[PDB]
């Protein structure tokens, strides 16, 4: 995350963080429930084999809530394309399940047709991670989050060297310099109505961070939340 | 009565009818007798921030 703020204790219990041959984050995911990660398609090829960590707020501290699960099954959207990052979207099943408790929540899933009308609609949503804090910087620490602005799709197009499909949303800033950034892909992208969390977005992919005319893109959740549920049985 | 007009009164989702609007919410919440609230049925329901440290 370039800019924003360190997130508060128990301001962002839905982030997980997919750990690779290492305990290093590589990208981020979302807690759905106490078996099931939403995460980027993108983010399976990115390492080998993986872990699955939820509770962290402070890579370099044991805190005592922390705790890491093993994947059990990974889903896999079917049309998923490394080329423009279409259909950027998978759920983990994990082998045992999350206790939740302090920093540890799942986000939760929408209807589709209020979401579409009542959250993609709204000024803002949040996005969260522990990735780089500039472009060409390291990871964070500590976990982050931003306030990013929804941007219209003839904006989102326009902005963008690559295609921009209706699996995808622009949120962001077009000059000021806040945007996700890499080790934040698969993360959340969550939009609040009257002080509850809503999954709307997947951080999917952008041209650098936080460049200018540039925007961050995010898979559009709302055209995956049947997919979701069948995922997720 | 709209959705569009205070989300219907709505905690969380709303949805038009041919005259009335209907509340509903996520799982993890019962609508509450009003119609209208969402009351958590657990201690750590989606989509809210862990405040409350029990
Ligand atoms: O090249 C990179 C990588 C990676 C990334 O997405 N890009 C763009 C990939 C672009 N596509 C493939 C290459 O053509 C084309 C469209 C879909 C993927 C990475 C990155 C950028 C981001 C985000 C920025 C804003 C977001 Cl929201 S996510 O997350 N990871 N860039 C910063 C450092 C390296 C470079
Ligand atoms: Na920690
Ligand atoms: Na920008």
């Amino acid at each position: 995350i370039v800019g924003g703020q360190e997130c508060k204790d128990g301001e962002c219990p839905w982030q997980a963080l997919l750990i690779n041959e290492e305990n290093e984050g590589f990208c981020g995911g979302t807690i759905l429930s106490e078996f099931y990660i939403l995460t980027a398609a993108h983010c399976l090829y990115q390492a080998k084999r993986f872990k699955v960590r939820v509770g962290d707020r402070n890579t370099e501290q044991e805190e005592g809530g922390e705790a890491v699960h093993e994947v059990e099954v990974v889903i896999k959207h079917n049309r998923f394309t490394k080329e423009t990052y279409d259909f950027d979207i998978a759920v983990l099943r994990l082998k045992t399940p999350i206790t939740f408790r302090m920093n540890v929540a799942p986000a939760c899933l929408p209807e589709r047709d209020w979401a579409e009308s009542t959250l993609m609609t709204q000024k803002t949503g949040i996005v969260s991670g522990f990735g780089r804090t500039h472009e060409k910087g390291e990871q964070s620490t500590r976990l982050k989050m931003l306030e990013v602005p929804y941007v219209d799709r003839n904006s989102c197009k326009l902005s963008s060297s690559f295609i921009i499909t209706q699996n995808m949303f622009c949120a962001g800033y077009d000059t000021k310099q806040e945007d996700a950034c890499q080790g934040d892909s698969g993360g959340p992208h969550v939009t609040r109505f009257k002080d509850t969390y809503f999954v709307t977005g997947i951080v999917s992919w952008g041209e650098g961070c936080a460049r200018k005319g540039k925007y961050g893109i995010y898979t559009k959740v709302t055209a995956f939340l049947k997919w979701i549920d069948r995922s997720m049985k | 009565k709209l959705c569009s007009l205070d989300n219907g009164d709505c905690d969380q989702f709303c949805h038009e009818e041919q005259n009335s609007v209907v509340c509903s919410c996520a799982r993890g919440y019962t609508l509450a007798d009003n119609g209208k609230a969402c009351i958590p049925t657990g201690p750590y329901p989606c989509g809210k921030q862990t405040l409350e440290r029990r």
